[PDB]
């Protein structure tokens, strides 16, 4: 199963433009407030990462295979600050429908 | 002072009261003022 | 006088051709023979004149 | 300091002295 | 539909830069004064437009006048017919088309100014159709005023044959074979429908040689203005 | 200067993202195509005559008495044309890369796409031919309070004189709300920006637009009318058809009734539903399907860059559109049906259905759901 | 708006004057393996919908001329 | 849809409702007169 | 070198070279252009 997600993850091929799979994520309020939450290191990096892979995009070019990310060497930075905003949105929206 | 408070306090009444008064003046400005016209001429 | 028809005569000789014609004298006689059937040959024919007039036409206006 | 880093070349990129800008 | 896709033929304009052979052009208008203006029209195409293409202003001028053309009923309430002038169109067969109804057994010959245009695959249809009268076969049978022209559709055209082999002379002589009279009238039929042929594929190809200039100039200038960024290398650096 | 500055902002200096490809160029041209169609238009409407007695004179007498009138009507034509091709990857674009986010956006757009079918097919009744009024008379009755509206309309109990006048000057009006539309459309749009291929928030690298995506749209423009002035000048008749060249006969019915081909998805599909109702409600769901996409999108990641199922769904969804546009063409007889009924349950079935269930599979497969 | 677009530190881009570079560099040299990189990596995504649509488009065509051909059978 | 459509809100629900009728009825009335609907308004 | 320092590099002389030329070009091109449609018909 996860040799296919591995292919998968081949198959997105943000890897071919190092992207994490949270670099990936489409920007979304709650995903914002936990980029907001990200410490400035991840924030960072993540942005050069994203810059990065404009740029290959504006000349239709892939990082060379070594340099890109292994579905082990991805890694979800921006999961743990997302699971708070969106537990947090959970709970003032339940507190609301009550 | 009772109609302000029945039918011209509520936008919503104050809509529904301006559109039937709207429906039936047409009615009578219509037969009013025809029966002027013909009068007249 | 015709160069058209001399085409056509070439065609003529062309083997595709004698085959749909071939095909043309059966459903003739087919008619003929079903005393009361509205089958026509148009069918057929159309077949026929499509290969002669095609053939005739690749070498019809250049001989023209 | 910054000093460390040293500009890529972009000679490859770069095309063939100010006797040739007026060329240019 | 159930017809014959009339079959192509190397025309002298099919080529994508190939111009119409104005010798041809002039004899396919011989071809429709003598035999084909006796039924079919021509409402869009005057006198004028023959000048400067296959024939001159006199020429066309002396083929004007060679006909006459009601110029209205004048000041005194007078219709009255007058020789033709460059101005004028080419004349009718029928004055109304239930006049055409009427001679031509119930069918009314179309237009032919845009019949090569108006005609699916014409050029190679008209020649077809012309050249399409064939002897019905086994199991078809049509009524008067009916022909078996597989192009036609439902193949039975009300127009009878119009071109006997030497039907009329070309007045340059050409031999005036069956064909050689449709190829003619295919390819003035078709510069009626379509009198800027010519012209414009000259536009053509001007247009042609100067995209061929203009794009790589304009690429080369946009390959200039995005060389920058297309060479732009970023680098993270990290204070670390 | 205020308004300068005003542009500038706009135009000179607009940040924009550095990787969009050659598909952000085709708006633009949507837009270059809009103002040669008016110009062309402009220069139709000093010669043509909105009667039924002289529509198809005056038609052929701009083509063959005023100077190079040909060319004003054959651009016209195949501008129109253009306008579809750029129109339609266009919203491929948009289906593709996510860009349906931009809600306003998007609404304004399936606004001006319904506003450019409509100002289409009366210019298409316009040059009053055989093929013109036929399939003017069928569209009308396609309303029919369905009666009542129909007539209003035609004008009378059947498309004549008074639909061709009403149609001439509707179509005269409609492109000038276009361009407002087109306006209102780059403002709901500019408060947000353009989006990138990749689908990212691309805030890191924008560049000017002056000299980046300005020399871009020349070029795009250029090859354009590369394109338009060989459809013109050399193939002026491939896209059109040939019994609009025969005047109108209501007497006449033709053995085989087609709109222009950009309409024949639709006309595929308003076939194939059996009820008369139906069809046109789905003809008209043809077209609003996509404003209904905003509210379909299931799937964290932007862009289809990074999803390839949903990738292989968009191109089976390409792929049906063709066919529907070429069942369109065909006759009505097996097995051209079925596939046209077929082919109409598959595009609704993968716009409604498959595509929010494979972005809701991938998310699953990036350990995301 | 440029300026206040987004918050970006710690980052150097090198460029050069357009002047200076080649206009093409390698452009057949890089430009042919990239594009060919680039049809390996989407041509099993976009190709074979459009097959089929070949595979239909011809089925109908010819299905549809058999429907048309005569029934022999028929009118016999 | 709780979030917006919760226990509390469909208090809300009804306590707006009858401004909702309200509006719709006036939306009828016009639309009898103004498109002179005569199956309404004969009535 | 000597044309850029000449017309190419002062744009008003960059203008006057592009409207000199643009004149007499399409004497040419219309020339040039004639021939070839004129061989090729
Ligand atoms: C293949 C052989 C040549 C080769 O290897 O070329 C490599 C080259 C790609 O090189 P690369 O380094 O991998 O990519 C960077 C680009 O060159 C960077 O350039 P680009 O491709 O981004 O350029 C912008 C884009 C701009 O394109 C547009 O604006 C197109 C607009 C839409 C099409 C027209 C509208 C109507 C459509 C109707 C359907 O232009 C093109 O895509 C090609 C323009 C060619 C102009 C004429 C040249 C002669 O291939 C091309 O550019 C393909 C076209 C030329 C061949
Ligand atoms: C056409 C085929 C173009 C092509 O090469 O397809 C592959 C390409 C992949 O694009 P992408 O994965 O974003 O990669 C970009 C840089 N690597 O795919 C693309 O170029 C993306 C396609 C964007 C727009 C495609 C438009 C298709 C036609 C749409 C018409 C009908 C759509 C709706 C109409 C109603
Ligand atoms: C299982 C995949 C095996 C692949 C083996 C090939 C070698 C792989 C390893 C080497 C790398 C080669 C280059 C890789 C390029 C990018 C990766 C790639 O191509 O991946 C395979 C691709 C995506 O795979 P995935 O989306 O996971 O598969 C789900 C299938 N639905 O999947 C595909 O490309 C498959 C696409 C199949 C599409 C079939 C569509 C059939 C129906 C079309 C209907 C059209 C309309 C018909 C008419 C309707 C109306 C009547
Ligand atoms: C000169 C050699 C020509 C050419 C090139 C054509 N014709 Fe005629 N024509 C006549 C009539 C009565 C009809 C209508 C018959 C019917 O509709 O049943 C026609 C029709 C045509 C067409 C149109 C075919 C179509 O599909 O609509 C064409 C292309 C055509 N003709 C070519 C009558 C006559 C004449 C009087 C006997 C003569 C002479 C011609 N036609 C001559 C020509
Ligand atoms: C306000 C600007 C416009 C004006 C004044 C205008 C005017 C005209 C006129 C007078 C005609 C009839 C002449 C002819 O037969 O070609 C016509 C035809 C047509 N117009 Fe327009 N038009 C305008 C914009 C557009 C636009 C934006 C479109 C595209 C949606 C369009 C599509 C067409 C089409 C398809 C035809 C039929 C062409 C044909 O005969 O084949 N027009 N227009
Ligand atoms: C009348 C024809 C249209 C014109 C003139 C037009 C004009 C434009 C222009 C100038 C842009 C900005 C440049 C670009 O990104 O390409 C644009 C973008 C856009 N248009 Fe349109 N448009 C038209 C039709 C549509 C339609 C029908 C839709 C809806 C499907 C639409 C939706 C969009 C979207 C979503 C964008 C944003 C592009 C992105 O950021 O990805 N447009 N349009
Ligand atoms: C983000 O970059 C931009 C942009 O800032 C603008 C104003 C326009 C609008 C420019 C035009 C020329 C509009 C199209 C032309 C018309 C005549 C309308 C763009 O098309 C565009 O590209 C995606």
């Amino acid at each position: 199963l996860d040799g296919f997600r591995k292919w998968y993850y081949n198959a997105a091929g943000f890897n071919k433009l190092g992207l994490m799979r949270d670099d990936t994520l489409h920007e979304t309020e709650d995903v914002k407030e936990a980029i907001r939450r990200l410490p400035e290191d991840l924030y960072n990096d993540r942005m050069f990462r994203i810059k990065r892979a404009l740029d290959l995009t504006m000349r239709h070019q892939i990082l060379p295979k070594d340099q890109w990310t292994k579905y082990e060497e991805d890694k979800f930075y921006l999961e743990p600050y997302l699971k708070e905003v969106i537990r947090e949105r959970k709970e003032r929206e339940e507190w609301a429908k009550k | 002072s009772r109609l302000y408070s029945l039918l011209f306090r509520r936008t919503s009444t104050f809509a529904l009261t301006i559109a039937v008064g709207a429906l039936f003046f047409e009615r009578a400005f219509d037969q009013g003022a025809d029966a002027i016209y013909e009068h007249i001429n | 006088v015709d160069p058209l028809t001399t085409v056509r005569e070439h065609c003529e000789q062309l083997e595709k051709c004698v085959k749909a014609r071939e095909r043309l004298e059966l459903c003739d006689n087919r008619v003929s023979s079903r005393s009361q059937t509205e089958e026509d040959c148009t069918e057929e024919l159309f077949d026929f004149l499509h290969a002669r007039d095609h053939c005739v036409a690749h070498k019809l206006f250049k001989n023209l | 300091s910054h000093t460390d880093v040293k500009v890529p070349d972009f000679s490859d990129y770069r095309r063939a002295s100010k006797e040739s800008s007026e060329a240019r | 539909d159930l017809e014959l896709h009339p079959p192509s033929y190397p025309w002298s304009h099919r080529g994508l830069l190939s111009s119409l052979d104005h010798t041809s052009i002039r004899r396919g208008f011989q071809v429709y004064k003598q035999v084909c203006s006796s039924c079919h029209s021509m409402d869009y195409v005057a006198y004028r437009h023959l000048v400067g293409v296959c024939y001159t202003e006199e020429e066309a001028k002396a083929l004007a006048e060679e006909v006459e053309v009601q110029d209205g009923p004048n000041d005194d309430g007078e219709m009255f017919m007058r020789p033709g002038k460059l101005s004028d169109y080419f004349p009718k067969p029928y004055p109304n088309p239930e006049a055409a109804r009427a001679a031509n057994n119930g069918a009314l010959p179309p237009d032919l100014s845009y019949i090569v245009r108006a005609r699916h695959g014409g050029e190679d249809y008209v020649f077809s159709l012309l050249t399409g009268y064939c002897e019905p076969p086994t199991g078809v049978s049509l009524r008067e005023g009916l022909y078996f022209n597989p192009y036609f559709p439902g193949q039975a055209i009300g127009m009878a044959p119009p071109i006997y082999t030497e039907v009329l002379e070309y007045d340059d002589g050409t031999p005036a074979t069956m064909s050689q009279v449709a190829k003619d009238v295919a390819t003035f039929l078709r510069w009626a429908s379509e009198p800027e042929h010519d012209h414009r594929k000259r536009m053509g190809l001007k247009m042609l040689l100067m995209m061929g200039l203009l794009l790589p100039l304009t690429y080369a200038m946009k390959r200039h203005k995005w060389s920058v960024l297309k060479s732009r290398k970023l680098a993270y650096r990290p204070p670390k | 200067h205020p308004l300068f500055k005003i542009i500038n902002h706009s135009f000179i200096d607009l940040p924009a993202p550095s990787n969009i490809s050659s598909w952000w160029n085709f708006g633009s041209l949507l837009g270059v195509c809009l103002m040669v169609q008016i110009i062309t238009g402009l220069f139709l409407a000093m010669h043509y005559t909105s009667d039924t007695m002289t529509a198809f004179s005056s038609v052929t007498h701009i083509c063959r008495d005023v100077n190079y009138g040909w060319l004003i009507r054959y651009m016209h034509a195949n501008g129109a044309s253009m306008f579809f091709i750029c129109l339609f990857l266009h919203v491929g674009r948009g289906l593709y890369y996510g860009s349906y986010t931009f809600m306003e956006t998007w609404n304004i757009g399936v606004l001006l796409l319904f506003a450019v079918m409509a100002t289409a097919f009366m210019g298409y009744v316009l040059p009053w031919g055989q093929m013109s009024f036929w399939g003017a008379t069928v569209i009308t009755n396609l309303l029919s309070i369905g009666t009542t509206l129909v007539e209003w309309i035609w004008g009378g109990f059947s498309v004549d004189k008074a639909t061709l006048t009403r149609f001439f000057a509707f179509h005269f009006i409609l492109p000038f709300i276009i361009a407002a539309l087109a306006i209102v459309h780059l403002l709901f749009l500019h408060e947000t920006g353009s989006n990138n291929p990749t689908g990212l928030n691309s805030d890191a690298d924008k560049i000017p637009f002056h000299p980046y995506y300005t020399i871009k749209d020349i070029l795009g423009i250029l090859i354009m009318f590369l394109i338009l002035m060989t459809l013109v000048l050399f193939f002026p008749d491939m896209l059109g058809d040939p019994d609009n060249y025969m005047p109108a006969n209501p007497l006449n019915t033709p053995p085989h009734i087609k709109p222009e081909w950009y309409f024949l998805f639709a006309y595929a599909i308003l076939r194939s539903i059996p009820n008369k109702l139906g069809g046109v409600l789905a003809l008209i769901l043809s077209i609003l399907i996509l404003a209904l996409m905003p509210f379909l999108h299931t799937s964290k990641q932007r862009s289809l860059m990074f999803r390839p199922i949903t990738q292989i769904l968009y191109w089976i969804l390409v792929a049906n559109l063709l066919i529907l546009t070429w069942i369109g063409g065909q006759p009505v007889e097996h097995p051209f049906i079925i596939i046209g009924q077929l082919a109409s349950i598959s595009y609704f079935s993968i716009i409604l259905i498959l595509m929010p269930i494979s972005g809701i599979i991938e998310d699953k497969m990036l350990k995301l759901y | 708006e440029f300026g206040n677009l987004a918050r970006i530190r710690h980052v150097i881009s090198y460029s050069l004057s357009p002047f200076e570079q080649r206009a093409f560099p390698s452009y057949f040299s890089k430009g042919i393996p990239n594009v060919l990189r680039r049809t390996r990596e989407r041509i099993l995504r976009v190709a074979p919908p459009f097959v089929v649509v070949y595979l239909i488009y011809t089925w109908g065509n010819q299905e549809f001329e058999q429907s048309k051909r005569k029934n022999p059978a028929m009118y016999e | 849809l709780s979030r917006f459509l919760g226990p509390r809100y469909r208090e809300l629900a009804r306590n707006w409702i009858p401004t909702a009728g309200m509006w719709g009825t006036v939306g009828a009335v016009g639309l009898v007169w103004a498109t002179d609907w005569r199956l309404i308004l004969d009535w």
